[PDB]
RNA sequence: UCAGUAACGGCGAGUGAACAGGGAAGAGCCCAGCGCCGAAUCCCCGCCCCGCGGGGCGCGGGACAUGUGGCGUACGGAAGACCCGCUCCCCGGCGCCGCUCGUGGGGGGCCCAAGUCCUUCUGAUCGAGGCCCAGCCCGUGGACGGUGUGAGGCCGGUAGCGGCCCCCGGCGCGCGCCCGGGUCUUCCCGGAGUCGGGUUGCUUGGGAAUGCAGCCCAAAGCGGGUGGUAAACUCCAUCU
RNA sequence: GCCGUGUCGGCGGCCCGGCGGAUCUUUCCCGCCCCCGGGGUCGGCGGGGGACCGUCCCCCGGACCGGCGACCGGCCGCCGC
RNA sequence: GAAAGCCGCCGUGGCGCAAUGAAGGUGAAGGCCGGCGCGCUCGCCGGCCGAGGUGGGAUCCCGAGGCCUCUCCAGUCCGCCGAGGGGCACCACCGGCCCGUCUCGCCCGCCGCGCCGGGGAGGUGGAGCACGAGCGCACGUGUUAGGACCCGAAAGAUGGU
RNA sequence: UUUAAAUGGGUAAGAAGCCCGGCUCGCUGGCGUGGAGCCGGGGUGGAAUGCGAGUGCCUAGUGGGCCACUUUUGGUAAGC
RNA sequence: GCAGAAGGGCAAAAGCUCGCUUGAUCUUGAUUUUCAGUACGAAUACAGACCGUGAAAGCGGGGCCUCACGAUCCUUCUGA
């Protein structure tokens, strides 16, 4: 009974499955390049807004720690991501010692 | 500087509008120019036809025009795979490829199979000195004509279905009303909604 | 032709058709739409009320295909097709209804409008309005719907 | 076309794009990177194959270059190894013959028919006349000049008219280059003071900032950008 | 001799007739989907066919006027030779 | 001949054919007949039709009577004709319909029984409907933007000598 | 200001009027009450004088006035 | 005397005292005044609610009547 508006919408047709264009498989980790960066960061480090940050993220809380992320690299979207990646060098250090 | 009733009118010619005229005398000027821009390369090619490469069967966009059948640009990667030809060798044989376009749809995309293999058919092609591989005898007796004009297989062909006669039935004269409309378009608005109140009856208890 | 206008007529006469008083300079009241609220007011109510301010809201990008849709209704329903139809519609074979998209014919809702004839049909349309569901269920019609 | 429309604006005066759609024209590709091949590469000089109108592939020396030249490769995926059934190619140069659709270009010099009889006049190109073949020519009655108004006296104009001289795009002997496609398996897979955020100017229809620029802060890698009302959550789309 | 307008017929020329029609025919014909090498109208798809309706082309009748469409015969009254 | 002609599966598009609301959105046919549900201030089923009514309304239709060389018997006509009838356009009014709001209210519907959908009755807002009139071209007048009927500054800006 | 002119202002001088019969109503209410509405019928000659009116569109110029009887305000008066 | 500037009006009152109150509330139109026959303001007659007062008919949507005030755009608060 198939209709225009609605929550089922549409003329229905059938889907074409097909593997996807290979563009779109574009920043994966590639575990070569994983090799790369994570040789690179014992070589030279880190900088130094981040590890103020982790000296925030160890001992004063986490939420002062996001805000202090949010600041300086721009948006809220890559504050997070930033700050479990530096909970998990904080895990590395200390966790496995 | 207004009157009686008229019209308010904002005509933009606030601006130096006298410099950037542009006055149509050379278009017949010019259109006897491009004519003989095909002319002199239609005889220029071959028997190639004239008016380029074949285009696919293509559906528009946008509400409006979704209901119509367009030429595109090139039949793309997944219709030249089905067929058989290769992606490089598909624009000798007179076949233009669009590598950024995709097939989501299969009876659209079937739709196209089979234009390009309807094509191929009704080609001939011209071996160098005759060896002809994938080629045989005397070029269709002459090939019927030279040249053809403005579309390979008349590319839009724009077609609609019979669907004769039929008796009306219950269920059919019961039901699918306009009320099917509105409650089909308040469950769409509604849905988010009533979703949210489900988790608050989870969390209860 | 300038031979038919008025300023041939008006060649000879000192003032031009203007004025001896008035005599007509270059602008006197402003250019353009000028005073609109100060000393043209009472031709701008009277004339075009309404024509000051904000009234709705504001919608950034609207694109003129979304809300497309052209009506035809009732009366007009029947050109669609061949009138070699409804005359070999009515013919005693039975209640074969033909059938009448109105998509194809570039329509999208179906509206209503009064005298219906008496045949049954079913009516093919993206959209109805519930008038005109009721005049073609009236005459033992059908109406389906079509995405 | 959308459209003087969404939008901007002492929301005043004014300003004001786009996407579908119809057409013109249509054509696509390459690198860095990741690996692979003993730098397999280029420049310059010297004498020569052997040449015209000079450019080389061939020979021996000086450099460039491993801080990376060249080959196969580019996101539509790619490579290697299999297995499977095909296949022998293209490019330029040199001679010469055959054409070039308005019938290839350039230049020169040529190609119809009254100056007949009367008559006017400074002088005619005026005016009148030529058998029942229509006085003559006409694919030539555009024009201009000649003592005035000229199809025929003269340049010309008409014509796939003729003949001349040079220049041009493309068939065939000798160089140079030359294994593609499908299926599976394994491995490879990308551009940074850049994106972005802040603030500050300009600009834009772009409005909780469309574009650009300064200064400060400065990334990620199932990431990033976009999805036209700022934000958090989520899913999907799309692009790289 | 003649053509106009309604009535038709010989379905005549429809298969050696034109066009038009979102009329009809799931028994025709071609490349295919739906189940157990074959098969089921078993519901269709792309294309072609041929019936029907609408209008324009000839044959025989019939209808009117023979209307600025005409010629021959005969009549009247003019005309010139 | 920079003309003219042709296209139609070149009508894409433009304006018109449908209005209304900020928007989500919705979106223009009634009157009679026969019967029934408490014929309940409300309605329901079937048939007939089909844009409601009133008052004016050009024109047209009917028309007793009237008008003609001798009197009763018949014809076409024409003129006059009181009165009567169907009424165009159009105007005034009353009623109806569609959209937005507002008050009062009750019933129905089911790809799912809900902070769901549909309907009613009265009152008001609209540039609506109530059997379509526009589109193209041309000309005229008026208004406007442009140097704008001609001529006129004192000024202002850029870049130079 | 008790009283109160003259000139002046509005209305009326019929058929959209008058009379009669019936019917709707949810308004009104002792009440076949009240009042509107609608339908049906019955009778045209309704002061003088003069004149053919009704309507709709587009619309230029104008937006410095000035004088005289008579009535009036300011001013001693004024071609104020 | 009725708050005031004047005029109108007003006597078991529109004045004075007392008793209850919040109609100085909610909502759609119509009309008047200025007038272009536009708005604002102010006013009138209603209608639909919800209330007051009164034994009651009634009266009341501010002031006995004539003046007592203000668009677009912006902000603010309120309403489903
Ligand atoms: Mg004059
Ligand atoms: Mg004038
Ligand atoms: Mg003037
Ligand atoms: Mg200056």
């Amino acid at each position: 009974y198939p209709m225009a508006v609605g929550l089922n919408k549409g003329h229905k047709v059938t889907k074409n499955v097909s593997k996807p264009r290979h563009s779109r498989r574009r920043g994966r980790l590639t575990k070569h390049t994983k090799f790369v960066r994570d040789m690179i960061r014992e070589v030279c480090g880190f900088a130094p807004y981040e590890r103020r940050a982790m000296e925030l993220l160890k001992v004063s809380k986490d939420k002062r720690a996001l805000k202090f992320i949010k600041k300086r690299v721009g948006t809220h979207i890559r504050a997070k991501r930033k700050r479990e990646e530096l909970s998990n060098v904080l895990a590395a250090m200390r966790k496995a010692a | 500087a207004p009157s009686r009733n008229g019209m308010v009118l904002k005509p933009h010619f606030h601006k130096d509008w006298q410099r950037r005229v542009a006055t149509w005398f050379n278009q017949p000027a010019r259109k006897i120019r491009r004519r003989k821009a095909r002319q002199a390369k239609a005889r220029r090619i071959a028997p190639r036809p004239a008016s380029g490469p074949i285009r696919p069967i293509v559906r528009c966009p946008t509400v409006r025009y979704h209901t119509k059948v367009r030429a595109g640009r090139g039949f793309s990667l997944e219709e030249l795979r089905v067929a058989g030809i290769h992606k490089k060798v598909a624009r000798t044989i007179g076949i233009s490829v669009d590598p950024r376009r995709r097939n989501k749809s299969t009876e659209s995309l079937q739709a196209n199979v089979q234009r390009l293999k309807e094509y191929r058919s009704k080609l001939i092609l011209f071996p160098r000195k005759p060896s002809a591989p994938k080629k045989g005898d005397s070029s269709a007796e002459e090939l019927k004509l030279a040249t053809q004009l403005t579309g390979p297989v008349m590319p839009v062909r724009n077609v609609y279905k019979k669907e004769k006669a039929r008796v009306i039935t219950e269920e059919e004269k019961n039901f699918k009303a306009f009320a099917s409309l509105r409650m089909a378009r308040a469950n769409a608005r509604l849905f988010g909604i009533r979703a949210k109140r489900a988790k608050e009856a989870a969390e209860q208890d | 032709p300038s031979r038919l206008r008025k300023t041939r007529k008006l060649r000879g006469h000192v003032s031009h058709g203007h004025g001896r008083i008035g005599k007509h300079r270059k602008h006197p009241g402003g250019r353009g739409n000028a005073g609109g609220l100060h000393h043209h007011r009472i031709n701008f109510d009277k004339y075009h009320p309404g024509y000051f301010g904000k009234v709705g809201m504001k919608h950034y990008h609207l694109k003129r295909n979304q809300s497309f849709c052209p009506t035809v209704n009732l009366d007009k329903l029947w050109t669609l097709v061949s009138e070699q139809t409804r005359v070999n519609a009515a013919k005693n074979k039975t209640g074969a209804a033909p059938i009448i998209d109105v998509v194809r014919s570039g329509y999208y809702k179906v509206l209503g409008k009064g005298k219906l004839p008496k045949q049954p049909v079913i009516v093919k349309a993206k959209f109805f309005s519930r008038r005109a569901e009721e005049k073609i269920k009236s005459v033992g019609g059908a109406c389906v719907l079509v995405a």
